[PDB]
């Protein structure tokens, strides 16, 4: 679906409502944005490879734009300058202390916040990679991911904030159908992931 | 003479033997989507298999178990050693029947 | 084994830790046969007779 | 376990049938027909000893 | 004369120690949420691995646990030597028969 | 040529030893406020332990408990007698070979 | 000859050494917040963890 046909909808659904069409498009982006402040984030968040070049000396190394979490079956990975590269190593802080002026190339690092750290602190520039899940807004792709893969989830949220604010107690209703809607959202994920693959222990 | 004999023999080692091979090799039942893979698949010595979020309160048991499986013709050998002491006694060449 | 190194550092501090080793069993074959035949050949009176 | 099946419990799904023979003490009775079958013949008696 | 045999026994010895390679080590299944980790990876003899701050009211059982596994081709030893006893008898170097 | 064996038994008893060093004494966890004090801590031969007026009814085998300790560092004593068995091995000195 | 053999006994003593010293520590799992801690940490003979 598209912007216009989600608007059509929700104006259909929420009772045949024809005088608001610009409310509807302020509560269509507030309900995106908070869904992408929950907990669960979906497959078509995830970024493509990005890569971070920086100087001698400074081990902090900024967190990238949109980042909402580091993709777990993902890792940072050092780049060098042959193409060759090793996959650093998370710890967290308190255990890499001991690293500090110890030399040679980074192997291990920590996330504080806004930060993640190369402790084997490098005396050389240097160049890493990661995977990441990204805020939509900041996506490299032509439509919002959310338009064509999660169409229901968003109208039924919609109509909830605006049916909420007219205080119809229609709202819990939909409320219950966009739990419905993302309770079936999550086990696609784990099924498109799962799909054609065999685990052997050891 | 002891050709009848000598057979039920081999039939007895032969089932034995050919059950044995399908079944006993360790293997597990389990869900995938509770646990993170990488993880089960490691041979360190000391791994903790991290469970994904969903599964945090549920019945360890539950999510990873090992199949049971027994070996119902593991009995056959006190089978054999019957046989074998029927043969003796057909052949004669060392045999029970005559001092027991 | 790149966790002796480890090992070998808590030694010197006065800790102690597991180096590895490999087992001798071969060596005392080897050497329980060569004794057989110095015994059998050389200790004896006369070593070379006719 | 299958994607509709995901949450199950595995212990549930397979399990092995249990067999028993109970033919399996016919050695007892085997024993016993073959000392009465040494009785009437003679050949390595238990009668006319202890 | 005896490699057919000699094989099966080879083959026994074979299977047995795959399978154990495969999964004797020790590993533990967890909830990496509810502990504080780098309590988790120390040696010290005695530690107290406190629960986080989120999970202060848990109880200590619950969280952590470890796999069990055995090995279910650990008497393949009886089978072994049942065909030894066979081999020493197709070549007569030490052999059961012409004695009781 | 010893030396590398010999430490790995230093090794072993030292672990053990620490490990019991930290956990053995004999202690006890309770709630304070529910008996009197001074009775808990005398040592005469026969001693009823009361409960406080505030806790006059409440049930007496609830309140005071012993921790339970084991040692699993305990078991390393199989392990020594097979390293000095190789060490025996090594040097010859009272050796295993040679004799069945 | 025996080259290949012995290295199976290597191996095999090896890896339960190595098992063994990552786990058999003796080490508790508690809840940080309901006990006072200095009496924790204590070793005479009789206290009571308050």
């Amino acid at each position: 679906m598209d912007k216009a046909t989600l608007v059509k909808t929700i104006a259909y659904r929420m009772g045949n409502v024809k005088g608001q069409d610009t409310a509807i498009d302020f509560e269509l982006a507030l309900s995106i944005e908070r869904l992408e402040g929950q907990e669960f984030v979906p497959w078509f968040l995830l970024s493509e490879n990005n890569f971070f070049e920086g100087t001698a000396q400074e081990n902090r190394i900024p967190v990238p734009r949109g980042f909402i979490r580091e993709y777990e079956e993902g890792s940072l990975y050092l780049r060098r300058v042959a193409g060759t590269g090793k996959c650093l190593i998370k710890k967290s802080q308190d255990q890499l202390l001991k690293y500090e002026g110890m030399t040679g190339e980074p192997s291990h690092y920590s996330l504080t916040n806004q930060y993640f750290r190369i402790y084997p602190v490098p005396q050389e520039d240097f160049k890493v990679e990661l995977l990441f899940y990204r805020k939509s807004s900041t996506l490299n792709v032509e439509d919002n991911p959310w338009y064509e893969y999660a169409a229901e989830l968003l109208v039924a949220e919609t109509i909830w904030a605006m049916l909420s604010a007219r205080r119809d107690k229609m709202a819990d209703y939909w409320k219950s159908v966009a739990a419905d809607q993302m309770r079936r959202l999550t086990i696609l994920d784990a099924e498109r992931r799962l799909a054609n693959q065999e685990i052997f222990m050891g | 003479i002891s050709a009848p004999m000598n057979d039920i023999l081999t039939w007895l080692f032969d089932s034995h033997m050919y059950n044995k091979r399908q079944i006993m090799n360790n293997q597990f039942i389990g869900d995938p989507s509770a646990l993170v893979v990488k993880d089960v698949e490691s041979k360190e010595p000391g791994k903790f298999i991290r469970l994904r979020p969903t599964a945090y309160g549920r019945d360890v048991r539950s999510i990873i178990s090992q199949l049971p499986v027994t070996d119902v013709t593991a009995q056959n050998i006190q089978d054999v050693q019957v046989v074998e002491r029927n043969m003796q006694r057909i052949v004669g060449v060392n045999d029970d029947v005559a001092g027991q | 084994n790149k966790k002796d190194k480890a090992a070998i550092e808590k030694w010197n501090k006065g800790d102690t830790d597991f180096k590895s080793l490999v087992m001798p069993y071969s060596y005392a074959q080897l050497m329980t046969a060569h004794a057989y035949m110095v015994n059998v050949f050389l200790n004896r009176d006369p070593i070379f007779q006719t």
